[PDB]
């Protein structure tokens, strides 16, 4: 079971992370069986 | 194929199911049914399992 869990929260903070408290629910399972033991941050670039 | 050939002979379309169960969770499911909800009366609930 892949389980994605994820909260939106609105702050003002500049630079790191804010201090505070935000439980996070539950948004998705998902049924993948599979094996999975790296991960890789997707971006977007900006083109002018 | 014709459509005057013989019932031996005539166009047979086929359609092979095949269900296969391997160690990722199941997730093709028949449809459970829903009985009539019954309130204020004890009853045996089964509720998603
Ligand atoms: C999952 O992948 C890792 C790295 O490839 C491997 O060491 C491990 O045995 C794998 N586990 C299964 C259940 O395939």
């Amino acid at each position: 079971y892949f389980k994605i869990y994820s909260k939106h929260t609105p702050i003002n903070l500049v630079r790191d992370l804010p201090q505070g408290f935000s439980a996070l629910e539950p948004l998705v399972d998902l049924p993948i069986g599979i094996n999975i033991t790296r991960f890789q941050t997707l971006l977007a670039l900006h083109r002018s | 194929f014709q459509p005057t050939y013989g019932v031996g002979y005539q166009p047979y379309r086929v359609v092979v199911l095949s269900f296969e169960l391997l160690h990722a969770p199941a997730t093709v499911c028949g449809p459970k049914k829903s009985t009539n909800l019954v309130k204020n009366k004890c009853v045996n609930f089964n509720f998603n399992g």
